[PDB]
RNA sequence: AGGAGGUAAAAAUGUGAAAA
RNA sequence: GCUUGAGUCUCGUAGAGGGGGGUAGAAUUCCAGGUGUAGCGGUGAAAUGCGUAGAGAUCUGGAGGAAUACCGGUGGCGAAGGCGGCCCCCUGGACGAAGACUGACGCUCAGGUGCGAAAGCGUGGGGAGCAAACAGGAUUAGAUACCCUGGUAGUCCACGCCGUAAACGAUGUCGACUUGGAGGUUGUGCCCUUGAGGCGUGGCUUCCGGAGCUAACGCGUUAAGUCGACCGCCUGGGGAGUACGGCCGCAAGGUUAAAACUCAAAUGAAUUGACGGGGGCCCGCACAAGCGGUGGAGCAUGUGGUUUAAUUCGAUGCAACGCG
């Protein structure tokens, strides 16, 4: 809680490519321990992605991340006081990495399909910025502009 | 620190409204003598002589007028 | 407050606020007076400052540097 | 209308609201604020960012108008003295005197008490 | 170093004999 | 008669010393007029109250009063209390280099008298801001408390009365003697004034301590240290600084001031842990940033309550409760 940092962490990306990028959707897309499962379906949930949007697998993710890439971020902080909030713009290593929280997020919803096909919906809706994802990405958007009173 | 009316004695009056727009700072407020290094009744004295401006309304109550 | 800076005024120049007004004395003359608590404070708190300003003076302790 | 050149604003603040009045030379204040007027009601009342609005107020309905030079004249407490007037500094108008002058006294009539 | 501003609302009763 | 005791005078220093009266501005409060807008206000949170009658609000002006932001300091005066915007009138006590003079007029003092912050009362006022009792509105177990908005007396002035404190450096008054060091303040002497200077000589105080003293903390040149003088106070706590009576007070009571009775305590410093809705620092997933379980449901299990012939017994936050 107080002193010591460790450096970064160690996951395993999908086997076409060495990406620590695309694996931690694909580590967060793993559910319950399962690389496996989620080795069949997180490739088809690339297959969805990327040709429908119009990139290949490099640049086809920012088409639905960049869109999902928030700018703001809010929490509370007092001094001692009448409870209230101190924000700040969050660095890179967070912000494009709450990108990635909400699309799994919109992954569990949409319920009539497959794992591998409910993360076809989002996936293209995120590309367009049409996005759940994005629609999450943009309530965090109005927590600025009028709840940043404290500084 | 500073040289004043201790070995060396003057006097200090009302008169000489700048040197008395001196023992005020820059709003007509006395500032103590323990910033300026002045003495007390070498300001005690000279703050019935600000006041006697400011009864003779040379230097203010406030610089709003 | 009596800036003006006649044609740029881009800088505020704002040294004059703190320890003169706007917190400083604005939460110290108002209200709580009863004409002698500050002399159940002034005799409290500036012998709590004037011994800081004889602690420096009393400097060589337990260092050893 | 008269389309009044030279103003004197008067931003008679305080901790949560401010009667600000827009006047001139004369005294003649057709524009207002409030930091209550505007809203923003509770905890979050008692913020000259709310005064900023209030400013603001006091940066739009007088553009028809056309509040040149003016002096601001703040008078009252306020612990944000960074947020209500360049507001009124973002009006595109121009600030010809920066003043916080307020009626320091001398105290003649008896404070009450307070803080328990 | 020399000095200022922001600094606390909810949680009570243990009513009686326990040591060489 | 003398003089180191006390006092007077010459030459200088200082300020809220005390009583009274003139006179100024800012702040704030009410109001008329121009302009003008739907909110103003307050707190831990909220509401009350107020505003469309045109408030809060800006400027000009009229009508008010007391306290004096900064100057302003454990600095000054005095018996204490207490008293500070400026000036004027009357008047007061103290300190010192250097001398004259009366020639011990010195010290304290129950009775008695006067004064005394503050609150209260009687007669008439200041009457703006604030403000016991009071109403409304939150918090709340009751709130008849802390908090907010108005508001009676009061805070200010004249003459009397009550004559009371934490009137606290809790240390009565006067005198003498008794290593000091660092500052503030008013005096001031010898020397080359040859710059804010070298070295001494008194008073009023803050801090650390030797001698000495003390239960300890600690006092320490204003001593709780070394002695003498006068007045006052104390005799276990509580009961009570109450009651009968007396002096005095229109009143409220003050003051002198017990007893019966009960207990074997009461009171004070310090020691070591504990406690704080005191703090600094450090730690633990205490928390902030997350995923999945417990709690809704079927099934598997233990105790309690209950019923009963017993539904062995014990444990009963825990760390007994899928325990023995």
């Amino acid at each position: 809680p107080r002193r010591r940092v460790i450096g970064q962490r160690k996951i395993l990306p999908d086997p076409k490519f060495g990406s620590e990028l695309l694996a931690k959707f694909v580590n967060i897309l793993m559910v319950d321990g399962k690389k496996s499962t989620a080795e069949s379906i997180v490739y088809s949930a690339l297959e969805t992605l990327a040709q429908r949007s119009g990139k290949s697998e490099l640049e086809a993710f920012e088409v639905a991340l960049e869109n999902v890439r928030p700018t703001v971020e809010v929490k509370s902080r007092r001094v001692g006081g009448s409870t209230y909030q101190v924000p700040v713009e969050v660095r890179p290593v967070r912000r494009n990495a709450l990108a990635m929280r909400w699309i799994v997020e919109a992954a569990r919803k949409r319920g009539d399909k497959s794992m591998a096909l409910r993360l076809a919906n989002e996936l293209s809706d995120a590309a367009e910025n049409k996005g759940t994802a994005v629609k999450k990405r943009e309530d965090v958007h109005r927590m600025a502009e009028a709840n940043k009173a404290f500084a | 620190f500073c040289r004043f009316t201790a070995e060396g004695v003057q006097e200090i009056d009302y008169k000489d409204i700048a040197t008395l727009k001196n023992y005020i700072t820059e709003s007509g407020k006395i500032v103590p003598s323990r910033i300026t290094g002045t003495r007390a009744k070498y300001q005690r004295q000279l703050a019935r002589a600000i006041k006697r401006a400011r009864y003779l309304s040379l230097l203010p109550y406030t610089d709003r007028h | 407050i009596k800036v003006r800076e006649n044609e740029p005024f881009d800088v505020a120049l704002r040294r004059f606020k703190r320890s003169c007004e706007k917190a400083g004395v604005l939460a110290e003359v108002r209200r709580r007076e009863f004409y002698e608590k500050p002399t159940t404070e002034r005799k409290r708190a500036k012998a709590s400052a004037v011994k800081r300003h004889a602690k420096k003076l009393a400097r060589e302790n337990a260092r050893r540097t | 209308r008269k389309q009044v050149s030279d103003g004197v604003a008067h931003i008679h603040a305080s901790f949560n609201n401010t009667i600000v009045t827009i006047t001139d030379r004369q005294g003649n204040a057709l524009g207002w604020a409030t930091a209550g007027g505007s809203g923003f009601r509770g905890s979050r009342k008692s913020t000259p960012f709310a005064a900023q609005v209030a400013a603001e107020r006091c940066a739009d309905a007088v553009k028809e108008y056309g509040i040149k030079n003016l002096e601001v004249m703040v008078k009252g407490p306020g612990p944000g003295r960074e947020s209500t007037i360049r507001a009124l500094n973002a009006a595109g108008f121009r600030i010809t005197n920066i003043t916080d002058v307020t009626p320091i006294p001398h105290n003649g009539c008896r404070p009450p008490k307070k803080r328990r």
